[PDB]
């Protein structure tokens, strides 16, 4: 009987190099009927996945949702990181008020 | 408040300038309708997110928020509806359509809800 939590350890930030594939990992326990999706959190914020559904740019954004041991972990895939694609990264959980967990991306040049 | 409005209305992101009403006043307790208008002659999908907390509200065809009051339909060919059923003066605020569209448009609309 507890509503949705995002389990540590989720959304962790990171340093990754030009290229690099990156992962954001979102582990929700008691999801129950609730959705979860994945925005950038620039602005204006873009969403990313909601639900088991990529947005957009399939060869850029891959989710692999209810994986892991228990089946509650939802990945979230950057591909080929670019300088464009640093900033702030959410899992949102459609909760009311939302649960959120943000972590931040930074990518270095070579 | 012409701070806020501009600040909500800055964060469009459009190749084609947005064709529909992008500042709604209504009174408390009656419904809102907010515009998004697509392409004509392609199937995109465009998802509406509250601003004020980043709430996705829907996405494609279905609702994703679990407020009952908001519901996405097909006006016409080429425009899409945010419906809130009935709004109160916390809905007040920025509100944004994303396309999946190559340019990856975003419309940005403000709503403000008027006390009854
Ligand atoms: C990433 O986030 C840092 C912490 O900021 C808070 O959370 C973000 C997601 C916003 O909602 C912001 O208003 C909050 O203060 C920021 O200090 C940092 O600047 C952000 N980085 C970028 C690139 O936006
Ligand atoms: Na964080």
């Amino acid at each position: 009987g507890a509503p949705p939590t995002i389990q540590q350890p989720s959304m962790s930030s990171a340093v990754a190099l030009l290229g690099q594939d990156v992962d954001f990992t979102c582990i929700v326990n008691d999801l129950g009927s609730h959705m979860v999706a994945f925005v950038k959190a620039d602005s204006p914020p873009r969403l990313l996945s909601f639900d088991e559904k990529v947005f957009r740019r399939r060869n850029k954004y891959e989710l692999k949702p209810r994986i892991g041991d228990l089946h509650n972990e939802w990945v979230l895939t950057i591909k080929n990181v670019q300088e464009s694609d640093r900033g702030n990264y959410s899992c949102q959980i459609n909760t009311e008020p939302i649960t959120l967990s943000t972590g931040e991306l930074d990518v270095k040049v070579p | 408040a012409s701070e806020e409005v501009m600040a909500c209305l800055r964060q469009e992101r459009s190749r084609v300038e947005n064709p529909s009403q992008t500042i709604v006043n209504v009174v408390a307790e009656n419904p809102a309708y907010l515009h998004c208008s697509v392409p004509p002659d392609a199937e995109h999908e465009i998802a509406w997110t509250r601003v004020s907390d980043g709430a996705l509200l829907t996405a494609g065809n279905r609702t994703f928020t679990r407020d009952p009051r908001w519901q996405v339909s097909k006006k016409s060919a080429n425009i899409w509806v945010l419906n809130l059923r009935r709004a109160e003066q916390q809905d007040s605020g920025c509100y944004l359509c994303e396309i999946n569209d190559k340019h990856n448009t975003v419309y940005a609309v403000y709503l403000k809800v008027l006390e009854p």
